């Protein structure tokens, strides 16, 4: 698994400069692959899916400790049932030697998250990704996010269905909803954003993955396709990231400067909106417009704080 | 005029945008960018979204209007900003769970057909085709919801960008093919 | 009148701390000096001159290029006419004597102020103080400001007035009436605000000098009458002033820090106030209430500049 | 009870002042401050400002009270910060101005009496006596307008206050000579 000695050495020379810490990958090709090796589809799924593995020993040695993959959409649903039905069984496959490995999970400190609307997987399925996310819970040395029956429009609409979810129980008001609120609803809130998103074959676009958490995650289009993918094509992907780095990151920078800017801008309106209607003047020594925004904002934090508390006590799904 | 030049040209495609975006990573030059959306609307695109991660468009808006009436003598249109992405996703939440406050709609009637008709967008097709100008390779928060199948073709720069450089991006999205998860 | 060996040896001590750059000075207990040394109130007052020479004298050996010192009060208008008349008539004297001794004020650099309500003096003492004045006007080696016919009441409601003026003409909105336009209306508005203020005799009152200028000046009540002041009086109230320097920099520094924070809490509001009635929402990406701002305290500082181009102008007292 | 030792007190000083104010220069102490203004009540003050630069006293206000009340078991009281100063001149000029420009009033219409008639302290007479505890030798923005005539007694600390310390110091007042320029 370990690499050789050009990947060595290209990997040293690179994690001299910032790497990421987050990689997704859309692991599109698989089919066209098999129509080039002239082998049925699902061979080609299979071959997709080696490759899966093997990409992930190249982040782990390189130090990518977080990696999100999309490995089966929402839309797949639409395929023929010979094909949705072959991906199907070998999810259940893999994630039924997920657990005949297990302990070696263990040893290596891999945790395992599946995410997505599960509840349209067979019942069977369903069961084992569970059994695979609980027992892989509290491991840190690793993590894989995998994209089951996702798409960002799906995970965006339940990340505001679980916010009015909150409103309707008094657990959070209507004011409080916020772009970091939405942040920790999505079904990615334990992951940070990528710094990368990575799409195989000739495709330049995104098929509605993580459309929210790549908005400003640096963008590459290789046109290998995803059952070829070699330590270099990442390794490509890791050298336009460094290039973009600098760039990316003030972007990034003062996209939230900007945004906490109009927060405090917003919310002192308001402040001001109450102390006119109260009639207490604008400013003061008595500092009470100052006084009345730590409380405005410390407020919002306990109830949103006890927000999360619940979703994530509701999020658990021993039974699943 | 040299107008049905333009219309046989869009109308030789095997596909044309019916809404095309236009991101702009480079300061801008309005009047590269307003001879972009004049090409578009010649060609035959019915809607163009102009955007930019600092903001600059959408202050010095009339100045692109401006340049885009001067540059029609040569011969729908919307300057977008970061608020237009995630920004207004957050708005149409907290529209929906006062909805949902005043136990009008349930927070279980909201799902991704009834949100997209909550955005600001209701009045307008998803981006079928968005240019990205310039050297960052993110699409830096532009309509992250509205992005889902949009094709996305790179340009170096809008610095002075030729009708045949423009021109040839229509070609690349023409032979784009869009299986749609099937 | 270059100081003794002492004097110049504890000048250099303390001229290694902070100095004061402006020096105010309340000349109380000539008539009680008069008593002790048993000749005339008018003698007493005449040795209180003397004094006022001598101890610019050091102020100008020590570096301190400004003083401001209390000359004659609109209160004390209700003395004896034998006693007013002879304080009038000193100022003749002395006044006269300084165009007698012009040149010598354009060899040195002295600039001379007589601040207060002048209209209530002789025409004649009138018209001494206002040659004296536009004559050494454009010197700058050191400044000295005589408050005759002042109280600080009388000056402080007269440059509301001048702002009242410049309301009345369409100069000034009352809005923009701040702490620091009234700053630049006061008679002393040429000079900085003193570091140290100087009452001699027992008396622990101001009487009715600088109250808005020495709010935070350091305050020293040396209980030596003003024609006895020494040269070590004066040092003592700069020792005094060292040690309050330190403290007195912070409460002032922290006084102006907390009203331009107010100010611009007080300036938002209204934005924010005017946005609502336009129903233009609060904070924006288009940063209206960012663009907003800038145009308030512009069009402010215009409005400000050219009511006091005219002020200055008005100042212009040719005739007087 | 004691309160006739305490009225005796004040009755027996060749005068006392109308108006006192407390000038805190030095975190201050509730419990001593709250024992010096039942003091001027029981000796017979009818007036007690108290000040401090760093407004605590304003911001603290019901702690003072309430440490006030419960010291009046041992047995007309304005808590002021800087705005109680210039803020309100400059307030008083603004409420002139506008009558100026309503033509109601003239510019010249303002004198020396009718702005004292517009401050905040039109009901109370100004501080007939200000005592300044802590180290600094500054009113640090003490009523500018109202200390024209004030005698300024300064006292080390309100540390740990004394009566005997405090009566001392109207002594030293009562013993004043104010000429009024005269
Ligand atoms: C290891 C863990 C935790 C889970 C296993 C994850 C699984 C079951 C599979 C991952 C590998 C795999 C089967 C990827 C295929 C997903 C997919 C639909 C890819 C799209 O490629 P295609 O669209 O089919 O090929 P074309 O673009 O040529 O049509
Ligand atoms: C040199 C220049 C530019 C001007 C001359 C300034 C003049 C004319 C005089 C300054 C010296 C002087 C006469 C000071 C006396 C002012 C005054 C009324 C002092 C108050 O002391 P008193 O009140 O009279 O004494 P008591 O307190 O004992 O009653
Ligand atoms: C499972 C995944 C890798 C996500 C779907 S990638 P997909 O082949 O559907 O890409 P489309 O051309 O939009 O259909
Ligand atoms: C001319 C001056 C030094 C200002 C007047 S000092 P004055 O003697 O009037 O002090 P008061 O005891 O208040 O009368
Ligand atoms: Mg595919
Ligand atoms: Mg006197």
């Amino acid at each position: 698994g370990e690499l050789s000695l050009w990947e060595r050495f290209c990997a040293n020379i690179i994690k001299a400069g910032p790497m990421p810490k987050h990689i997704a990958f859309i692991m599109d090709g698989n089919r066209r692959y098999a129509k080039k090796c002239q082998v049925e589809r699902q061979e080609g799924h299979s071959q997709g899916f080696n490759k899966l593995a093997e990409t992930l020993r190249w982040c782990l040695n390189l130090g990518i400790l977080e990696v999100t993959v999309y490995a089966f959409s929402i839309e797949n649903f639409k395929r023929s049932k010979s094909e949705v039905d072959g991906l199907m069984d070998l999810a259940r496959q893999k994630f039924s030697r997920l657990m005949e490995e297990k302990e070696k999970l263990q040893k290596h400190g891999v945790c395992i998250r599946v995410l997505g609307d599960l509840h349209l997987l067979p019942l069977d399925l369903q069961e084992l990704i569970a059994q695979a996310v609980q027992a892989t819970k509290n491991y840190n040395k690793c993590f894989l996010n995998v994209c089951f029956a996702y798409t960002s429009r799906h995970e965006i609409s339940n990340a505001v269905r679980e916010m009015a979810w909150g409103v309707e129980q008094g657990l959070l008001d209507p004011s409080d909803i916020s772009e970091s609120l939405l942040d920790k609803c999505l079904y990615t809130n334990r992951s940070p954003h990528p710094d990368i998103l990575i799409r195989t074959s000739g495709e330049v676009r995104l098929s509605d993955f993580l459309l929210w958490q790549t908005s400003h995650s640096c963008l590459v289009f290789q046109p290998v396709l995803w059952p070829e993918y070699t330590f270099w094509n990442l390794f490509e992907a890791i050298l336009q990231f460094q290039m973009n780095h600098s760039v990316l990151q003030k972007a990034r920078d003062m996209y939230a400067e900007e945004r906490k800017r109009q927060q405090l801008e917003r919310d002192q309106a308001t402040v001001t909106e109450q102390l006119l209607r109260e009639g207490l003047q604008a400013s003061g020594d008595a500092q009470l417009r100052r006084t009345r925004l730590h409380k405005l904002s410390a407020r919002r934090e306990e109830r949103v704080q006890g927000f999360l508390q619940a979703l994530e006590l509701k999020r658990a799904d021993w039974l699943a | 005029h040299h107008r049905m030049r333009w219309r046989a040209d869009g109308r030789s495609l095997e596909k044309l945008p019916v809404h095309m975006g236009l991101v702009i990573t480079e300061e801008p030059s309005f009047s590269d960018i307003a001879s972009l959306v004049v090409w578009c609307m010649a060609v035959g695109i019915s809607y163009i979204s102009v955007y930019d991660h600092q903001g600059i468009f959408k202050r010095n808006n009339s100045r692109l209007m401006d340049e885009i009436l001067k540059q029609q003598q040569e011969l729908a249109v919307k300057v977008l900003s970061p608020e237009d992405g995630k920004a207004d996703i957050v708005r149409a939440a907290q529209d929906f769970c006062q909805l949902v406050a005043q136990k009008q709609k349930r927070p279980t009637d909201l799902d991704v057909d009834t949100l997209a008709s909550l955005l600001s967008s209701n009045g307008c097709p998803d981006p079928d085709l968005v240019l990205k100008f310039g050297p960052v390779d993110s699409t830096l928060g532009f309509l992250p919801w509205h992005i889902r199948l949009t094709e996305i073709v790179s340009l170096p720069s809008h610095l002075n960008i030729s009708y045949e450089d423009f021109f040839s991006a229509l070609r690349q999205y023409a032979a784009c093919e869009q299986r749609l998860g099937k």
